[PDB]
């Protein structure tokens, strides 16, 4: 009854199984590397039916040192991880087993990690601000209590920094639980979180679950399913709040493709593979609130090459109800949280939920950043003298308010060695009007670099010689 | 008002189909006899 | 109004909960039921009685697949000249002309060069003709050196497809010389019985199936094993050391069900693969027999495979066209109805 | 409600058949490989164990490529395919209005059974080029830009082509809302039944499209066909046919449909998927040789029928998500030569407050004027050419002292203009309004107003006139143009208000 | 000796037939769909020989509903259109099979689609000039006899009236007959544009052939080889010449790199057929002048990305002899046909083929437009009070002259009533002479609008 | 873990290293420096971004 391995390419394992013992699809077989250097249980999931009693299998383990014709076991099911109030407080990997407490677990129930997204009619859109206390994504990317926020950018745009920022201003005080799907990240941040999370004392609350760059790509695949049944027996058991973080859910698109071609497939555009919506739509159409059961979800969506054309950032825009996208060019101005307010979106910014005052700030705001991106390459070339004396006074607005939507935030004080801040919305929307108006054009711009409120405005003015 | 009327639909919903499940209990048995007895093309007595 | 709206949304998801639910559990004691009322031979009787008479009343109908038109006109000029030749053919000399086949079959299998010379399409097959008879007349019979002739001068897409020719006139050869004695019924039987036994156990079957090893060594163990026993007979036993002794690239069950195929084939009749839960009265067999080949209308040889999960009831398949009476795919229809 | 499961299963029957069935001899990534079926059409809905569905792509000799419907998980080696005799069709009736279903007709919001009429195959042709006529009506969408500057007329197609976040799902949940009134009408040539078909859309976004209907009494007289992110590839790919076959059948019926497709672009990829998981040829950007085939039969079905076969007609609003705002890629590049005007939508518009931000510059309508209103006609007339002269003076805003009078005249209607267009979210206008509104643009009442209160004025003035004036917009409907009686008591009702009115600034706008 | 279908994938169909019967290379054979809802005659072309007795075909209409194994019949011949005068005044698709009136013209000749060009020496050495007798076109974008015509222009051009004006003017100037080949053809169009037709009573000077967009891409790819046979059945066996219409020469092109796509090819650059340019080639090569009687050719080309250096425009630009720009602006003007007199040109435009002095004058004409076009930005920001007065006599004269190519089209009659004009090339050449030279700087603008010659000048001059 | 971006246009006009500031960055930070470089250098790089 059971299988042996026939062909083993990379990290995808081609699996002869007697006729009527061929594993369902996505089953977990086992398999022994016996090389005493790298001896182990290969976990191999069920991939693809070959016809004739193969399968061709996706190993979630490096198959260096494994043998052409090693018997192969079926478990009878998928990838199942532990389930329960217990897993909070403990670091687990995509297969389930307890990293700080190997062993711990192993007794608990036990969930398969496929799973359907919740019924169509079981859905209800949410429409409630989540305030961080950050100035720009409180006035122009207002995030939703229970809705689906990502974090947009490429490579060192501040991804990680604002997802540990938005942990400690959300999680912080979090009467639910909280699950940290960390998918295809550094090891090194893996064991910083930890060690932040332990001192925060908010482990307690959290369940990590971790799948690292150097995992093979079934891992990297696997880890989100992982993390995101965690989060579901939370919301559907437990029946409490739930915050989902993720970083980086890009990667779970990457492992796809990674395989996509040694598992048969040919490529799609830009070398994706065919399959690239579909799989993202099953996996984060589970990541979703349902009616009266509350999951607040942040991702971290990296872009390939800062190219937001990229099929995969592309794809994922549909499924997400706030984002907050990095830019690079924002970045290299030392502009931080590095967030393109031009580019940037929310569901809930609209003056029925967010009210008149605060829709119409936000509004002015992207309207003057707008004319100023318009107006950056005359000023480049044919000098700023040459502008109408309303477009200079719109270029000294608007560079004051780029350097005002710019924040001291906590998770940073490790890189500029200066304590965060934060600032309550109100004061913010007030601030901003102010702005907008011409309040405190007779202060440096440098005055409005990282800082918090009015209050830090006044102080860092007087630092310069000014004063409002 | 409709939270409200919500949360109080929801609390006697879970104690309608609570006390559903004891009357259907006891009911499903002739549901299952008389389907297995028209899926076999002659009655079945039990 | 949306308020209600959504009060009336929770009120109904729970119907459906409720639906669903009490939909499982009635299906599943339904099961049971049915399980417990089928262990009886009575029900299992009576179940096949009236799904026999469902298909009397059921209305007639009208209806080698992997050869092509070129090969397979090929083959059926080779077998109409096999059947006037080899006719008058001792039932000795049919089992020595078998062995000449089954012997050249081997050598252009070994041979890749001389089959592919020997099989590539000619319009003249006069030098096809000079060459078999060349290398062949020294160690074969008049009646070989016509088959063989007649194969070579005729067409095929391949090379495979002349050593299938060859060896599917070998084993129609000696499907003649079991029906000269009279036991074609036996080796029916006897073909049937080893197909099923070798798909049971398909460890044995995998390890003949490996044509890298030599085939004598297979054959022996077939002998030893499985083809020598008492109630085994000499022809069925010859034909399927044959048939595994040319085995390349396909497995042993189904070279054997494929043997069984021709061997019914070879009076002109349809194998229908029947499954029921227990075996049938001779009676039950015979009117089985009559009704399904007034569907077909040609005669009908109905195999019995006896399966418990059927839970009684019949599943008789023919041809690629399947009726499906079984209990157990009644219930699972029935489950899957459920809303 | 378990009499509701026992009336099922009293009913339930079962009879044996002579059925022709396969075998799954291979399965992946939700296509499965089934060999025998010798009788299988092309696009016959096969139905493998457990319920599951699958449609006959791909015929060889050795096997069919199918593609699953759902559930592809359930699909294994070995597994009895039955065909179904039939190639795939959807259920159509009135009852699927206010329902929202799956690309099979299904309904998917819990709301219990839909009554079908009939049943219609996905694949019937469209209206062959004598079965139709010019079309003449107007589809009112009730956005000023697009019902004076792109109009669009009923059997039209007109693309909503954009960027990601510019409002086109904003603009056609408008349209959709602005048919309110024509349906309270009740008569059958005014009415307009709406099909809203979702592909690739996470759920809560169907959701929030569905209760902004519900908002404004849209769906009563519309029907949701989704195929969420979660379906699979073949729901996706086959979404917009079933929306199209609902449509189709109200439309041979002599009614009149709207139907709206967000978006084509999700759908292409879902078929290109399907293609390439089927290993046919990839082209460029490795689409299959028949993606523009896909869209272009789609968009074929919507129609102005002659009045031979009823006069109905079916308005196609496909909308296509354009990457970096470039329209020649490949799928908006089909899309864009398929349909009969485009509407482009920026997301630097967007920002500048122009909303709806519809780029009047290249947004076209080969229509036209013909499905526009007499009185729109006449109002909206000189738009074109003060917009474009507009444009053509931003440059110069500045320096006003050094243009002659007739371009500072120019540039300030233009602004006056540009602020006219715009719209608030979710208030679609009826026709005589917007007919009176483009008259305060375009006739000169707007220039004694400041640029940033026109919108004001122009809504207040509207809101004045229904309440005391109502005449004028009884007129303007029934006789569909602007008499001069109507013109001038409009006028003397403008000039009274500007006596009224007080700008922001606080200066007087009479004279 | 009939084939069987073995394979089926979207519109590649792969056949069988015996040995003896395979059907030569773009034959047309015919399949049944007996499915009740879709039943129809399935119209494949034999696209390759794949050996062992298949060949890959290219399916006509939807294969949805098809069987493995249903009879494939060869009709011993690839695609034939009807030809003959019968085919005026009706529309058929690409098929030949008449869409107006099912089951007309299945009697008359029918000529395969597939045909060579004229032989070497059958062509004529000497270009010719197509004389319209519009102004504007003569003037300054002199159509070749025979010649290739890319036409560009929005919505709201008069693009469909100009049409109908050369439809007008080829039948009754030269006698001759017009062919339109909607390639691509939108259905609405379609309809419109035949309602139109017979609205305006030139239907029964046109054979219609639509090939639409909702076709696979086979019918898309033949449409203009079918138009292109029946306008050669004309010019060849009736010697008459021949106007023929496509719309758009573009869709041709992305039909065949569609088709080439489905049959496995690998894409060339851009993503278009390898053989872009033979199969532009074969369509164009066979609209020539031979033998004393021609096939003018007015072709819409559509331009991807506005890129003239695309492969497809690029092909396309290879074999055009002229081009006719329809501007938006000229139009807004009233001046008919709203032809844009800079942004269009022709080939022949040159003193070799239409002489000295038509060459001086269309370069004057150009000249001062160009001229008036340079001042009408300052026109337009500070006011013709800036202008020099040398500068206000240049654009007195050239508003006159923008105007003098305006004219009264003969399809032009049935919005405005009164009767179209047909100025020779001479006289066109002699009045636009006199304008720039200043002989009409005194009469007023409006004299200018719509009128034939000189003497309409003088009549519409002395009518003010 | 972060980067030193190297340009040859800030190469060639003296900047050696040719460390492109704004783009450049350490994904570990202060951590990575004893306290009193961390003191007099702790906005030194946004500092020369701006
Ligand atoms: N006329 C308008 N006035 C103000 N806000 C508008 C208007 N139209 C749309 N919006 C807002 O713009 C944002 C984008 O709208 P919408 O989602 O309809 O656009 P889209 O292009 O379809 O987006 P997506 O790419 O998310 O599907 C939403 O916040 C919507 O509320
Ligand atoms: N708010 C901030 N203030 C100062 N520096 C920052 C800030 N956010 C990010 N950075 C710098 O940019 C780097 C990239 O941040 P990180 O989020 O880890 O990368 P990514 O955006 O790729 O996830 C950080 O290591 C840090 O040095
Ligand atoms: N010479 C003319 N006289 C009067 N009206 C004209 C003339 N030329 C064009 N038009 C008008 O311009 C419009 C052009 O539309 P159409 O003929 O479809 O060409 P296009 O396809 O460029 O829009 C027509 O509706 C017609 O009424
Ligand atoms: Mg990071
Ligand atoms: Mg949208």
């Amino acid at each position: 009854t059971a299988g042996r391995v026939v062909r083993i390419t990379g990290p995808v394992v081609d699996v002869e199984f007697p006729r009527g013992s061929v594993p369902e699809l996505f089953n977990a077989l086992h398999a022994e590397i016996t090389f005493g250097a790298l001896a182990k249980t290969l976990t191999l999931e069920v991939a693809q039916h070959l016809g004739d009693s193969l399968v061709r299998c996706i190993s979630m383990q490096p198959t260096d040192g494994l043998v052409r014709g090693v018997e192969v076991t079926d478990t009878g099911a998928s990838i199942s991880v532990p389930v329960g109030d217990g897993v909070k407080g403990h670091v687990f990997n995509a297969l389930g087993d307890c990293l700080d407490d190997p062993g711990y677990g192993k007794d608990f129930e036990h969930w398969s990690i496929h799973r359907k997204p919740p019924a169509f009619s079981d859905l209800e859109p949410r429409t409630e601000m989540l305030e961080t206390g950050l100035k720009v994504v409180d006035l122009l990317t207002p995030y939703v209590r229970g809705g689906k926020i990502a974090l947009f950018g490429g490579a060192g745009v501040g991804k990680t920094v604002l997802i540990q920022e938005m942990i400690n201003r959300i999680a912080r005080n979090f009467g639910g639980t909280s699950v940290f799907a960390g998918v295809g990240e550094r090891t090194r941040e893996g064991n910083d979180l930890w060690v932040e999370l332990a001192d925060a004392n908010v482990l307690k609350d959290t369940a990590l679950v971790f799948g690292q760059m150097d995992e093979p790509p079934g891992t990297r695949m696997r880890v989100a399913l992982s993390a995101l049944t965690m989060a579901e027996f939370f919301r559907d058991e437990q029946g409490q709040d739930v915050l989902l973080f993720i970083d980086n859910i890009f990667r779970f698109t990457q492992a796809g493709s990674e395989v996509s071609t040694l598992l048969g497939r040919m490529p799609s555009a830009v070398g994706y593979q065919p399959t690239l919506a579909d799989e993202m739509g099953e996996l984060q159409e589970r990541i979703t609130s349902t009616r009266g059961r509350s999951i607040t979800s942040m991702q971290a969506v990296y872009v390939p090459a800062d190219d937001y054309t990229d099929p995969a950032p592309a794809t994922t825009f549909a499924h997400l109800d706030a984002t907050t996208e990095l830019s690079r060019a924002v970045f290299s101005k030392g502009i931080f949280p590095a967030v393109d307010p031009l580019a940037s979106s929310s569901t809930i910014l609209d003056p029925a939920i967010v009210g008149d005052e605060h829709y119409r700030v936000a509004q002015e705001v992207i309207r003057i950043l707008q004319r100023y991106k318009d107006l950056q390459d005359i000023i480049a070339i044919l000098g700023i003298d040459e502008l109408s004396e309303e477009d200079k006074q719109l270029v000294n607005r608007a560079r004051r308010i780029e350097r005002f939507l710019s924040q001291n935030m906590m998770a940073a004080e490790q890189f500029t060695g200066q304590p965060g801040s934060t600032v309550p919305l109100k004061e913010t929307i007030e601030a901003f009007d102010k702005l907008t108006k011409g309040e405190f054009d007779h202060l440096p711009e440098q005055a409005f670099f990282l800082i918090g409120g009015l209050d830090d405005l006044a102080k860092k003015a007087e630092s310069l010689g000014a004063k409002l | 008002e409709v939270a409200q009327t919500l949360t109080q639909a929801d609390q006697q919903l879970s104690a309608q189909g609570d006390q559903v499940r004891s009357g259907l209990e006891s009911s499903v048995d002739g549901l299952s006899a008389k389907l297995a007895s028209r899926i076999l093309g002659v009655d079945v007595n039990s | 109004a949306q308020g209600a709206q959504q009060i009336q949304l929770m009120r109904q998801q729970l119907i459906r909960q409720l639906r669903t639910g009490l939909g499982a559990e009635a299906v599943n004691k339904a099961a049971e039921i049915v399980r417990a009322h089928v262990a009886d031979p009575q029900a299992q009787s009576a179940t096949v009685d009236r799904f026999l008479s469902e298909l009397e009343q059921m209305a007639p109908s009208s209806v080698t697949s992997r050869l092509r038109a070129a090969s397979r006109q090929s083959l059926a000029a080779l077998v109409e000249k096999f059947d006037s030749v080899a006719g008058g053919l001792d039932a000795d000399g049919l089992t020595n002309l078998a062995d000449e086949l089954a012997s050249v079959a081997k050598l252009l299998l070994s041979e890749t060069a001389l089959n592919k010379h020997l099989a590539e399409p000619t319009d003249d097959s006069a030098p096809k003709v000079r060459l078999l008879e060349r290398l062949l007349s020294d160690k074969v019979s008049a009646t070989t050196l016509d088959l063989l002739r007649t194969a070579v001068s005729n067409r095929w897409s391949t090379e495979s497809n002349l050593i299938d020719a060859v060896e599917h006139t070998a084993r129609l050869a000696l499907l003649k010389r079991a029906e000269i004695a009279g036991e074609v019924d036996e080796v029916e039987e006897q073909l049937f019985r080893f197909g099923r036994v070798l798909d049971a156990e398909p460890r044995l079957s995998a390890l003949l199936s490996d044509y890298t090893t030599p085939a004598e060594g297979r054959v022996a163990l077939l002998d030893k094993a499985l083809t020598g026993r008492p109630g085994v007979n000499q022809t069925a036993a010859a034909l399927l050391s044959q048939t595994v002794g040319l085995l390349r690239g396909e497995r042993a069950d189904e070279a054997v069900i494929d043997l069984a195929e021709l061997a019914v084939s070879r009076r002109g009749e349809v194998v229908a693969h029947v499954s029921a839960a227990a075996e049938l009265s001779d009676a039950q067999r015979t009117r089985l027999t009559e009704v399904l080949s007034r569907i077909y209308g040609r005669p009908v040889s109905v195999q019995l495979h006896v399966d418990p999960e059927l839970l009684g009831g019949l599943s008789i398949t023919v041809g690629d066209e399947v009726i499906d009476g079984s209990i157990a795919s009644r219930l699972a229809a029935a489950q899957t109805g459920l809303p | 409600i378990e009499g509701a499961i026992e009336d099922y299963v009293s009913s339930f029957s079962a009879d044996t058949e002579r059925e022709e069935i396969g075998t799954v001899i291979d399965a992946g990534d939700g296509i499965a490989h089934v060999e025998g079926l010798p009788s299988v059409m092309t696009q016959e809905l096969l139905e493998f164990p457990g319920g599951v569905l699958g449609v006959a792509l791909n015929l060889d000799e050795h096997s069919v490529g199918a593609v699953i419907l759902g559930e592809f998980e359930k699909i294994e080696e070995g597994q009895q395919v039955k065909r179904t005799g039939e190639v795939l069709s959807v259920p159509v009736g009135d009852a699927f209005l206010g329902r929202v279903v799956n690309p099979l007709g299904q309904p998917i919001d819990g709301q219990g059974d839909i009554a079908a009429e009939t049943r219609r195959a996905l694949e019937l042709q469209a209206p062959s080029v004598v079965q139709r006529q010019s079309v003449s009506e107007p589809l009112q969408t009730g956005i000023k830009a697009i019902d004076a500057m792109t109009p669009i007329g009923r059997g039209q197609r007109q693309l909503i082509i954009g960027d990601r976040k510019t409002g086109k799902t904003a603009v056609c949940v408008d349209t959709i809302l602005n048919q309110r009134e024509a349906w309270l009408t009740g008569d059958p040539k005014q009415q307009v039944r709406c099909v809203y078909v979702a592909i690739g859309q996470k759920g809560t976004t169907i959701a929030s499209v569905k209760r902004a209907l519900e908002e404004g009494g849209a769906m009563e007289y519309t029907t949701i066909v989704a195929a969420p992110a979660s379906d699979a590839a073949g729901f996706k790919w086959l979404a917009p046919y079933t929306g199209s076959a609902i449509g189709q059948h109200w439309m041979y019926n002599g009614k009149h449909v709207l139907i709206v497709f967000d978006d084509l672009s999700k759908q292409a990829d879902a078929y290109r998927a399907i293609s390439l998981l089927l290993r046919r040829p990839p082209g460029r950007e490795a689409f299959p040789g028949d993606v523009f085939y896909l869209h272009s039969r789609l968009l074929e079905r919507c129609a102005k029928l002659s009045d031979e076969l009823g006069g109905g007609s079916m308005t196609g609003l496909p909308i296509i998500e354009t990457k970096a705002n470039d329209i020649s890629a490949f799928i908006p590049t089909n899309v864009i030569s398929i349909t009969d005007g485009q509407c482009f939508l920026e997301s630097d518009l967007f920002n500048q407050g122009v909303r709806p931000a519809i780029n009047v510059g290249v947004s076209v309508s080969r229509v036209g004027g013909a499905a526009q209103i007499k009185a729109m006609k006449e109002v909206a007339g000189s738009l074109r050419l003060d917009l474009s002269q507009y444009r053509e003076l931003e440059a110069f805003a500045a320096f006003a002292s050094d243009l002659d009078a007739a371009s500072k005249a120019q540039l300030d209607r233009g602004a006056r203009l540009v602020e006219l267009l715009k719209q608030p979210q979710y208030s679609p206008l009826a026709v005589e309004e917007q007919v009176v509104a483009i008259f305060l643009g375009t006739q000169g009442h707007l220039d004694s107003v400041p640029v940033e209160d026109v919108q004001r004025f122009e809504s207040e003035l509207l809101e004045h006139v229904k309440a005391s004036h109502s005449d004028i917009f009884d007129g303007i409907r029934e006789t569909k143009k602007l008499s001069e009686e109507a013109e001038e008591k409009l006028v003397s009702v403008i000039n009274e208000f500007k006596k009224g009115f007080q700008a922001s600034d606080g200066s007087s706008v009479v004279v």
